[PDB]
């Protein structure tokens, strides 16, 4: 692809919500609280 | 156990239990100070030794030591409740300023140390109460009229409408 | 932790939008237009002051495409904004003011001197609308179209800086569109009942002259004042009816496709079929509309062409990678994709073009207002704000030596 | 049929109980005054303020 | 109940079975 | 690794309501009282656990 | 950390694509005839169409006929079933010979049985019923279908059910909270306990609360379970019956292993038949290894007569290191491996050779290497030397006690002096026989 | 190659590369460290606002569900007892 | 794989020394 | 930003229900917040601002002051002109100018050139500039002790590679890769 630095989400799995949600990133929004991005990737089905 | 929703009104204090269908508790926002300190339900009763103060002027906390009174007697009085065992739920007029909301959540938490608390809007209470995902709230309160839109329950800030006439100077004229 | 008790005002052609740094959105936005009455100006500010019919009161506007017109009608409408939007008395609350690119610096000086002396906020700081609207995109390397009721303008911004020089103003906006349905109404004679006299809805089928009456208690009111009342339904009528063709207007292409329908305040209604796409395409191409068709007009794609050409290839790389499309004009139905065709064919698809994306009210008009909250609240940004002790030289030395 | 299908009551996941000594997770509870606790530092010092407690009332 | 006895601790101090009165 | 409460029981308290009852363990050091099961209880009653006596219990069985 | 056994360097036959022995490969030197024989048999028993074929590895004591055997054994891998048995394993004080001879031959077929459970896991969220004016008839409350809210880690879906499950969800304890396993097919409710959400630390009943179930609430994929014919055998033969009278006298008389009869044979064969034929089982046909032969009476060899000729027979490889010896069971009759010229004609004789010097110092190297022992070449000449005067198995053996000697003396490598003590310390048969006469 | 020779003299200085790149470096500063805490706010922004969008329709739409389902148990309720009584009368009628 | 923390996008961080460094604003050097 | 996807995901801990967790937050209490006035040190005038923090860092220092640096300029007023930081074609004014402007946008070349003021001084290109400062750099290294050209060459290349009317750009490029 055209390798963009910053849209680096990737697959991730929750521990309490225990599940794949897909392609997400974190940040840390204001306040200090760490926050998951994410994408609705043509990929959401696959995850059943 | 259950969440404590206290609606500051403009005038008009409501308190009671999540869950409940009707405010419990219903006493003017009213606080005097002598010519101690006392709220509406005894306040109302001791002018002729009483200055009445309103702490809310057109939904908008005109002064905090006021409000916080108001709401100790909220809690300690009318609900008997402990603040530090229940979640608290504060409703502010539309277009409050962000300083307003801050000072609400400091006096919560420390002074009366609640251990979860919600500021929600007044217009999209109300609208949850009629039902229906989106609408237009014309809210005619205690002391000013607010006409709000809201689209999925999230209300435009920018279309809101404020007129500055309601129940107190409609009393007056 | 990075936020301060900061105001970020962005009066642009149309309404000023107010509002706390740090939030979502701007707090409010009411119109720059401003009621008159004789005595100086007795008045009028907000939408709630400036609509109900009065004896011979006058509108006017202390703004013109941006740049401040009267510092006194400004001083009032700022005043009324802080007495009763905001609520807070200014002597506390650092504000920073969104300024157009083209206005002038001795503008900006007298602003400064306005803010400072009379108001006395304890710290202030300036930043152009364009700045702000790229600011809102998280993008330094961007290129904005800005359009407005009065002007419209394409601006690039590089580092956070505006390229000063490559600026292009084009009267094709807002008012543009306006005077053409004006045009249309008067060529198919719409007679357009003000919505303060109506007071019945005797309603008519298509076409049919709708019958209504007029109340009885109204004053009379100053032509500048229905002129303006007016001048918003027929906004109104932009916003509503007006939409634009994907590819260059045609007449059988306009003609097929489904008219649609809007009907007037006094119960008049009417349908639509090609005019309103024919319309924008006056825009976006100024020859086939009347009287304001000269060479000298310049389209939107002409613009953005112009805008990106005027500046070198160690920053037109930059824009081609992000083409922002802010302001009024940029909600007619259908008319980001239709510039995003019309760059695509102007501008050589050769190297790497791509708009960015945003569509609602929200983002377009407020976006000037929700960079200046982005700023506002910014943890490095804090050092900026010109400080009263220093406004004291600063005002005249520093409201240049620090906001560039 | 209600003998059959009682259903409904929501099991209501308990309280994640604190040690008020140590803040840890609790993993005891004092038969005497139910406060829990994990440690048995924690269970002499409950005890001897249940002491001062009893004593001021 | 805990709090009758004992005194919550302000977040960050180290739990010390500090007392009511 | 077995992981095994032993204690001295105090208290074995009225299981008549499906029944439910608490059991209060000591050691010289603490004690603890424990909301018992249907299963538990069947074991104790069992066992004639009786207030007095030092026994294990395999949390695990 | 593994104990070496005398054939943990066996790892497979050598042998390359074409089948021919490579001079030394896999742990295995020298006897090249015999293992591009041992390979073809490999390739016979991959090929799985031949039941009851033997063949008879003979030759003189130590010449890899268990290497052989075992390097086969590698060779196919652990998924065929590989059975050894010594010649005297046949003389049981329970059973008869014949009947532990056949029990062998069944431990050498394999089965692998694949079965797909399909389950509905989950914690109880409602259990609803649904209300109908439904019947034919009829003014009473009537149920057209049970809800069931099932909760995974994963989500949550809605299960509705025959109303004819609300019997098991009462006999089954569930309510909400529970855990539950609801098979698709057989429709039987089961309460594997308490969600563990509801479980405080302070609940002194165990075994009752469960972790929530990972994953979906739709899945259990499938089990596959290998066995031998002779699992099914004995499992069939004496039921479990720990639920009745049978549990406790059984359970109370002692267990003796019992003469399976043809009837149950042949029973588990068509079972396995139609099992194969459902495609829930494959067969694994395997090898039975018989060391020591000669061992076996000519009863057993009678036997294997006919064991060898059933379709449902293994592949038999049968050892024997005996000259020309009277057969066990008989006073005087004589045949070559101490086993019937009868049994020999059913048989395919691969014959191993004495190993050269040189094949003895490169197994005695392998045997350094497997042993973690660093040997000199004097050393490793001098072993040499060694086992062509006494034995192979003598060198093999002299490796780990000088190792031990040259440790104590602070080396770290065998030299000559070592294998010289320990060859003064210990004795072989040759001498030792000398000093006996 | 007409190609090639169109291409030879036109790569002499028009063609098939950008002539050398620049080597300068540059210390970073703090108009640049604003900048990127820009990009990283008005990240937040926008994410914030998207989350307080879903959030307001999803707990909107949740309550229109209780005041739904609140309306159905109260229809519910009548109907059964409705059918209670008609029962309780076919029990005693039989 | 990948086998990262997948990082966190902070604030800028503070620098304790400088490290030389800016994009090419054309975002297409080759 | 986004591509229109699904909203983010925040932290929090009155999932469940506060059931869960009023023992854990009754059992602990607030760091108590104040509105406090501070004054960054990376003010060069000591203005004051107010902002929240925890009564317990009041007045501590401002974390970003840390985000204040600044790259160097060259300094001369009278002599070092002439002797070290000699010019022949731009006079001590332009020179300042220039010099100052560059501190105000942080030796961002192409901005710098934006400003660079056409009406009091002749007009000049950017790479003009660029030069121009590293052989400022360069004297001030002596006295305190990659191509320009080729980047013109770039910009005219690019300029007409673009400029390029479209035809001739899908011939080219067809020929571009042919051979
Ligand atoms: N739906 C609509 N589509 C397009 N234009 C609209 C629509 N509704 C209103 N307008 C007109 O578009 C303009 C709204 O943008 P506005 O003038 O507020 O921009 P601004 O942010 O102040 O910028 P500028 O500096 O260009 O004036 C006004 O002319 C308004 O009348
Ligand atoms: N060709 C060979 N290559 C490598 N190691 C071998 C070879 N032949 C035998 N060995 C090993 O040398 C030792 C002697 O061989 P064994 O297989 O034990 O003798 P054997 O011939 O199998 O015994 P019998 O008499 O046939 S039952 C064992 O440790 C074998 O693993």
């Amino acid at each position: 692809g055209l390798g963009d630095v910053r849209y680096r989400y990737c697959l991730t799995t929750l521990t309490v919500p225990q599940r794949c949600i897909g392609f997400a990133r974190r940040r840390v929004g204001r306040g200090g609280r760490v926050l998951l991005d994410r994408a609705h990737s043509d990929y959401d089905s696959v995850f059943h | 156990i259950a969440a404590l929703v206290v609606d500051n009104g403009s005038g008009m204090c409501k308190a009671g239990f999540a869950g409940d269908d009707a405010p419990r508790a219903v006493f003017p926002s009213i606080v005097g100070r002598p010519r101690d300190s006392y709220v509406g339900d005894e306040a109302q009763s001791k002018r002729g030794i009483l200055t009445l103060k309103y702490p809310i002027e057109h939904g908008i906390v005109t002064n905090w030591d006021d409000m916080e009174k108001i709401w100790h007697h909220t809690f300690y009085n009318e609900l008997r409740v402990a603040p530090e065992e229940h979640p608290v739920l504060l409703t502010e007029a539309p277009l409050n300023p962000k300083a307003n909301r801050e000072k609400m959540t400091q006096i919560m938490f420390e002074t009366f140390n609640t251990p979860a608390m919600y500021v929600a809007i007044q217009a999209v209470l109300s609208l949850y109460a009629s039902g229906r995902t989106t609408g237009i709230v014309m809210d005619s309160g205690d002391g000013v009229t607010h006409t709000v839109p809201i689209y999925e329950g999230y209300a435009l800030p920018h279309a809101i409408l404020r007129l500055d006439l309601a129940g107190r100077d409609l009393t007056d004229y | 932790g990075d936020e301060v008790g900061a105001l970020v005002f962005d009066i642009g052609s149309y309404t000023v939008r107010a509002g706390y740094a740090g939030e979502d959105c701007p707090k409010v936005d009411f119109p720059t237009a401003i009621g008159m009455v004789v005595e100086g100006p007795t008045y009028y500010i907000d939408t709630n002051a400036l609509r109900v019919p009065r004896e011979n009161m006058e509108a006017i506007s202390p703004l013109k495409n941006g740049m401040v017109e009267d510092w006194d009608s400004f001083q009032a409408i700022l005043d009324h904004t802080y007495k009763m939007h905001v609520k807070s008395e200014a002597s506390l609350h650092p504000v920073l003011m969104s300024e157009a690119p083209w206005n002038t610096r001795a503008k900006r000086e007298k602003l400064t001197e306005l803010m400072f002396e009379h108001y006395n906020i304890p710290a202030f700081f300036l930043c152009k609308t364009a700045v702000l609207t790229a600011f809102a995109n998280g993008r330094s390397t961007g290129l904005i179209l800005d359009s407005g009721a009065t002007h419209t303008t394409a601006i690039p911004v590089h580092d956070g800086y505006v390229l000063q020089q490559g600026i292009v103003k084009s009267p094709l906006a807002g008012d543009f569109i306006t005077m053409q349905c004006r045009e249309l109404f008067q060529e198919m004679n719409i007679e357009l009942v003000p919505p303060y006299m109506i007071a019945s809805k005797e309603a008519v089928r298509e076409g049919s002259p709708a019958n209504w009456k007029r109340k009885e208690k109204l004053p009379q009111v100053t032509r500048s004042w229905h002129n303006y009342m007016c001048n918003c339904v027929i906004q109104d009528f932009q916003a509503s009816v007006l939409q634009v063709s994907d590819s260059t207007y045609d007449e059988q292409v306009a003609a097929q496709m489904p008219t649609v329908h809007y009907e007037f305040p006094n119960g008049y209604n009417c349908d639509f079929g090609a005019e309103r796409l024919k319309i924008p395409e006056g825009l976006f191409d100024p020859s086939n509309v009347k009287g304001l068709s000269g060479n000298t007009m310049l389209g939107v794609s002409h613009v953005v062409t112009t805008s990106v050409g005027m500046c070198d290839i160690d920053i037109r790389p930059g824009l081609y990678g992000s083409v922002i499309v802010a302001g009024g004009n940029t909600l007619i139905q259908s008319f980001t994709d239709r510039l995003n065709r019309e760059l695509s064919q102007k501008t050589p698809p050769s190297m790497r073009l791509k708009l960015i994306a945003n569509n609602t009210t929200v983002e377009r008009r407020f976006s000037s207002w929700i960079g200046g909250s982005i700023l506002a609240s910014l943890g490095t940004f804090q050092q900026m704000w010109i400080s009263k002790q220093e406004y004291e030289e600063g005002g005249k030395q520093c409201v240049e030596r620090k906001c560039p | 049929f209600e003998e059959w299908f009682p259903q409904g009551r929501p099991p209501k996941v308990p309280v994640r109980e604190v040690c008020p000594v140590t803040h840890r997770p609790a993993l005891y509870r004092d038969p005497v005054t139910d406060i829990p606790y994990a440690t048995a530092r924690a269970f002499k010092i409950i005890r001897e303020a249940y002491k001062k407690y009893i004593t001021a009332h | 109940k805990a709090s009758r006895l004992f005194q919550p601790v302000q977040y960050g101090q180290k739990p010390e079975g500090r007392t009511v009165a | 690794e077995t992981e095994i409460i032993e204690g001295e029981v105090v208290e074995i308290q009225i299981d008549r309501p499906s029944k439910v009852g608490k059991l209060t363990l000591k050691t010289t050091e603490m004690e603890t009282i424990y909301d018992l099961g249907t299963k538990m209880i069947e074991s104790l009653t069992k066992d004639k656990v009786q207030a007095g006596d030092v026994i294990t219990i395999d949390k695990a069985t | 950390t593994q104990r070496i056994a005398s054939h943990s360097h066996v790892k497979g036959l050598g042998l390359d694509e074409s089948g021919l022995a490579k001079q030394a490969a896999s742990g295995l030197v020298g006897q090249e005839n015999a293992r591009e024989a041992c390979g073809v048999i490999v390739e016979l028993i991959k090929s799985k169409k031949m039941a009851g074929r033997a063949v008879l590895l003979a030759g003189p004591p130590g010449t890899g006929k268990t290497a052989l055997a075992l390097a086969i054994a590698q060779e196919l891998g652990s998924k065929v079933p590989f059975c050894p048995m010594v010649g005297s394993e046949v003389y049981s004080t329970e059973i008869k010979k014949t009947e532990v001879l056949m029990e062998n031959f069944r431990r050498a077929i394999g089965l692998r049985i694949k079965e797909t459970k399909e389950v509905y896991e989950g914690e109880v969220t409602e259990l609803t019923p649904c209300e109908t004016e439904n019947p034919m008839g009829g003014y009473g409350k009537t149920i057209s279908h049970v809800i069931i809210g099932l909760k995974t880690a994963k989500g949550t879906k809605q299960l509705k059910l025959d109303p004819s499950i609300f019997e098991s969800l009462q006999k089954e304890r569930v309510e909400a909270g529970d855990v539950i396993y609801i098979e698709a097919n057989s429709g039987a409710v089961k309460r594997q306990g308490r969600c563990d959400t509801y479980a405080t630390e302070f609940d002194l009943e165990a075994e009752e609360y469960v972790p929530l179930p990972k994953g979906d609430v739709h899945k259990k994929k499938e089990i596959i379970q290998d066995v031998t014919l002779h699992d099914l055998d004995v499992a069939n033969a004496r039921p479990q019956g720990g639920q009745d009278i049978l549990s406790m006298m059984g359970q109370l008389m002692k267990p003796k292993k019992t003469e399976i009869t043809d009837k149950l044979r042949g029973e588990i064969n068509k079972v396995v038949n139609k099992y194969i034929d459902q495609g829930i089982a494959e067969l694994v046909p395997g090898v039975l290894f018989v060391d020591e032969v000669h061992m076996l009476d000519i009863e057993c060899f009678t036997y294997l007569h006919r064991a060898l000729e059933s379709s449902i027979a293994p592949i038999v490889i049968f050892a024997s290191n005996r000259g020309n010896c009277v057969i066990r069971g008989t006073e005087d009759i004589t045949s070559p491996h101490g086993i019937p010229l009868d049994l020999l004609d059913r048989v395919m004789i691969i014959r191993t050779m004495l190993y050269t010097p040189q094949e003895m110092k490169q197994i005695i190297k392998i045997r350094a290497q497997t042993e973690g022992i660093n040997i000199s070449e004097e050393a490793l000449n001098h072993l040499g030397e060694i086992g062509t005067k006494t034995t192979l198995r003598y060198s093999v053996q002299l490796l780990t006690p000088a190792n031990l000697l040259a440790k104590i003396n602070g080396k770290d490598s065998i030299e000559k002096e070592h294998v010289e003590e320990i060859s003064e310390l210990f004795y072989d048969a040759k001498s030792s026989a000398k000093i006996l006469a | 190659h007409q190609r090639i020779a169109e291409l030879r003299k036109a790569g002499l200085w028009s063609q098939r590369r950008l002539p050398k790149l620049q080597e300068a470096p540059r210390p970073k500063s703090h108009w640049d460290y604003l900048l990127e805490e820009m990009q990283w706010m008005a990240t937040d922004f926008a994410q914030e606002r998207r989350w307080k969008v879903a959030a307001a329709k999803k707990l909107v739409r949740t309550v229109v569900r209780h005041h739904e389902e609140k309306q159905l148990r109260e229809e519910r309720g009548k109907k059964e007892e409705q059918s209670r009584l008609r029962r309780i009368a076919a029990s005693t009628a039989r | 794989d990948q086998t990262e923390v997948m990082p966190l996008w902070t604030p800028p961080t503070p620098p304790q020394d400088d490290s030389d460094i800016y994009l090419d604003s054309v975002m297409c050097l080759m | 930003s986004d591509k229109k996807d699904a909203p983010p995901l925040l932290p929090s801990d009155t999932g469940q229900g506060y059931r869960t967790v009023k023992a854990k937050l009754g059992s602990k209490k607030v760091r108590p917040w104040k509105w406090m006035p501070f004054t960054n040190p990376a003010r060069k005038d000591g203005a004051m601002f107010f902002h929240w923090r925890r009564a317990a860092e009041e007045g501590k220092d401002y974390p970003f002051a840390r985000f204040n640096k600044t790259v160097q300029v060259p300094v001369y007023s009278e002599q070092e002109y002439q002797l070290y930081l000699h010019d022949d074609a731009w006079t001590k004014a332009e020179t300042d100018h220039l010099f100052d402007l560059s501190r105000r946008f942080d030796l961002r070349f192409v901005v710098i050139h934006d400003r660079y003021d056409h009406q009091q001084f002749k007009k000049r290109s950017v790479e003009d500039l660029k030069e121009r400062y590293y052989h400022i750099c360069a004297k001030l290294a002596n006295v305190r002790a990659f191509d320009a050209g080729h980047e013109r060459r770039r910009k005219e290349q690019l300029e007409r590679l673009y400029n390029r009317t479209p035809e001739q750009v899908a011939e080219e490029e067809y020929l571009l890769q042919e051979l």
